[PDB]
RNA sequence: CCCCGAAAGCUAUUUAGGUAGCGCCUCGGACGAAUACCAUAGGGGGUAGAGCACUGUUUCGGCACCGAUGCAAACUCCGAAUACCUAUGAGUACUAUCCGGGAGACAGACUGCGGGUGCUAACGUCCGUAGUCAAGAGGAAAACAAUCCAGACCGCCAGCUAAGGCCCCAAAAUCAUAGUUAAGUGGGAAACGAUGUGGGAAGGCAUAGACAGCUAUAGUCGAGUCGGCCUGCGCGGAAGAUGUAACGGG
């Protein structure tokens, strides 16, 4: 369950998720990677579930690079509570995802095994993904 | 030296400056045609409301 | 019950006379909390860093000096 | 017969067919692999 | 001499955001050619040929020929822009060599 | 008062006979409704019935396209609770072919006393014979 | 009977459904280009975007530092479009300003755009900004204040158009030329599933004989065959209570 060790502020504005992921869309650490093709939110539990699935499939024979970190807190009201009376309490952490953002990379396994692991992990995610490989430019 | 401009759409719900551009060109109603000097100052007003005028150049 | 809910009254800072305008002696040019702009020729500085004109003329902004400070002056 | 939103081939003796606009899977070896999408 | 890209001149009326989007809707790719002792020249490439060439690995380390009309330029690829989500090439840079 | 209305006492109703063998139901019904209302006459008047008499023969030979022969549904409600009755084109054309034409043309005629009067001029028969030889209908190929 | 025509805001209030000053309406007088729209010229910015130079935060290596790699309303080495201020100028327009008599109003609503809050719920709530209603009829939306087109001085059995339409209810094309769909899709919905069909760019094997079937890699036969990528339109996923009832009907 990834989460920042400490934060400068506790609660943040909702914001709007727009635009494409020009940064963080290039394979840098491994040889094969999975990237999102539509935008959304990615929770820490989702990140952990996908990582566990990939590691279990590849039997820890390679290295998995996680390139998403959930540094955005999300609040909810305590339930049965009326509107107003201040902002709600922090409940979980998410990472904003834009189309093109790379989520996981794998180093040191066969392409077939890596693609099987990525197909297994894609079923755990709330958005559509695709598979990319390292290229010269 | 002069061009003819015709109003082709209603101006009732347009922006304030767009209505003022129509008035400063002298157009008063749909189908009205006026003849104005061809100067950059007039061209600015015409271009701002391009979407509801027709220019016989 | 929230512990927040306070704020102060507005202070209405900012540039009052822009470049190219003509001023009379005594006119306030810039209201500022600190010296974002510095006083050039014919411009005086008040106790709260307000910049005002000390002569009649035209206001001009510039960037000058070895520190790259912003200056505003009055040309007679 | 299994009724699922997702129907797929299980082994090498399964066949995917369409009857009256319905996708079905029929297996020659194992009757328990028989599927119908719905 | 092994790699040859047939191109067309990309004029001022074909430069800009809207013109580039129209070109890419036509399945064409904008590119620029710059390098010592001559002014830059803007050209239009075919997406099909660009993808075919990029599939080869020796294309990134070999002198290639961009041919527009009768003019011929000997260049090496310098930079490429891809779509963040679709990986389609969108613009090319070529340094004279 | 220069535009004149047609007078009911001066209207002439003419008799026509139409064969339904192989025709598409709706594309026949539109023409039947037009001629029943009198839209084809230069004395057309909205409040006056100026149309003609239409005799449809071979009613059970009418056709529908696609899969409508099995899928097109005809509903009615007896006003008792749960009294919704349902049938389809395949059964209805075999059982009561005239009701299909009655529904199709009634849906295209005006809804009121004048429409009720207009639809009385259409005679539908399943066989190839009609009992109106005395009126000497003319063959109308619509 | 004729002319003009608001507001539901700010500030304060034992004030909050009241009232007062200001903002907005009207009438009289004074004074005329001092006003506005647009063009050109001068000017400050720290938002959108972006970035890691500070403040925080993040991953992987090497030895707090070095190399790669992300994030930010209360971070900034940078940084627009618009908006705002000033001067000059053409054309168009009853504009601007000052002094007085009379007010009403200080419960707003929806929609688009930028946001806070809420669950990126609510015909929810609170701001900024524009339009409409309020105080506005007509036409199109089946019916439908707030959407689209358009601003009704009176009369006409005259004509042209806007939005939207032209088989019948019901005015106008059963108009013309190319394709696609077979689901009544059109005329409600997701992850996901599948040899449904149209188009496109590549790749593999093959008449010194390919794929399938068939006989013990060889052999009968006699041309195409195979597996992926992009894309148009379709299919399943899809259960509710009065009666078809999710094209207004035919
Ligand atoms: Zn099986």
């Amino acid at each position: 369950m990834l989460q920042p060790k400490r934060t400068k502020f506790r609660k943040v504005h909702k914001g709007r998720n727009t635009g494409l992921a020009h940064r963080g869309s290039t394979v840098s650490f491994g040889s094969i990677a999975i990237k999102a093709t539509e935008r959304g939110r990615m929770t820490a539990r989702q990140i952990e579930a996908a990582r566990r699935t990939i590691s279990r499939r590849i039997k820890r024979g390679g290295k998995i690079f996680i390139r998403v970190f959930p540094d955005k807190p999300i609040t909810e009201k305590p339930l049965e509570v009326r509107m107003g009376n201040g902002k709600g309490n922090v409940e979980y952490w998410v990472c904003e995802i834009k189309p093109g953002k790379i989520l996981y990379e794998i180093e040191g396994v066969n392409e077939d095994l890596a693609r099987e692991a990525f197909a297994l992990a894609a079923a755990k995610l709330p958005f559509k993904t695709t598979i990319v490989t390292r290229t010269v430019m | 030296k002069t061009i003819k401009v015709t109003q082709t759409k209603s101006s009732s719900h347009r922006l304030k400056n767009h209505k003022l551009c129509l008035q400063g060109l002298g157009l008063r109603r749909i189908g009205h045609t006026v003849e104005v000097q061809d100067t950059p100052s007039n061209r600015g007003m015409i271009n701002k409301v391009y979407y509801m005028v027709s220019v016989e150049e | 019950s929230t512990k927040n809910g306070r704020d102060s009254n507005p202070k209405m800072l900012g540039v009052k006379v822009y470049g190219g305008q003509t001023v009379t002696a005594g006119n306030i040019i810039v209201r500022q909390r600190g010296t974002e702009f510095h006083a050039g020729a014919n411009v005086g500085m008040g106790r709260d860093h307000t910049l005002f004109a000390t002569a009649d003329g035209v206001v001009k902004f510039e960037v000058k000096g070895q520190f790259g400070r912003r200056y505003v002056k009055v040309e007679t | 017969m299994k009724v699922q939103a997702s129907v797929k081939k299980i082994c090498g003796s399964c066949k995917v067919i369409r009857r009256n606009g319905v996708i079905r899977v029929i297996c020659s070896a194992e009757p328990r692999h028989k599927q119908r999408q719905g | 001499a092994n790699f040859v890209l047939n191109a067309q001149a990309r004029a001022e009326d074909k430069q800009g955001k809207g013109a580039s989007r129209r070109l890419r809707r036509e399945s064409l790719v904008p590119a620029i050619i710059y390098g010592g002792n001559a002014e830059p020249v803007a050209v239009t490439l075919e997406l099909r040929e660009l993808v075919k060439a990029l599939e080869s690995n020796v294309f990134f380390e070999e002198v290639v020929e961009i041919k527009v009309g009768d003019k011929v330029e000997n260049v090496k690829i310098q930079a490429l822009q891809r779509h963040p989500a679709k990986n389609t090439p969108m613009h090319a840079d070529f340094k004279r060599a | 008062m220069k535009t004149l209305s047609a007078k009911p006492a001066e209207v002439q109703h003419d008799w026509f006979v139409v064969d339904a063998t192989g025709k598409t139901l709706g594309r026949l019904a539109t023409e039947i409704a037009r001629r029943l209302r009198g839209k084809h006459k230069t004395s057309y008047t909205p409040h006056v019935d100026t149309g003609d008499y239409i005799i449809v023969i071979n009613a059970e030979q009418v056709q529908v396209t696609g899969n409508k022969a099995l899928d097109k549904k005809y509903y009615r409600h007896t006003e008792f609770p749960g009294g919704l009755k349902e049938t389809n084109f395949e059964k209805l054309v075999a059982h009561k072919p005239e009701e299909i034409f009655e529904r199709a043309v009634k849906g295209m005629l005006p809804k009121g006393p004048l429409g009720y009067a207009m639809i009385k001029k259409m005679k539908v028969y399943a066989g190839s014979e009609h009992p109106h030889a005395a009126q000497q209908p003319q063959v109308l190929d619509i």
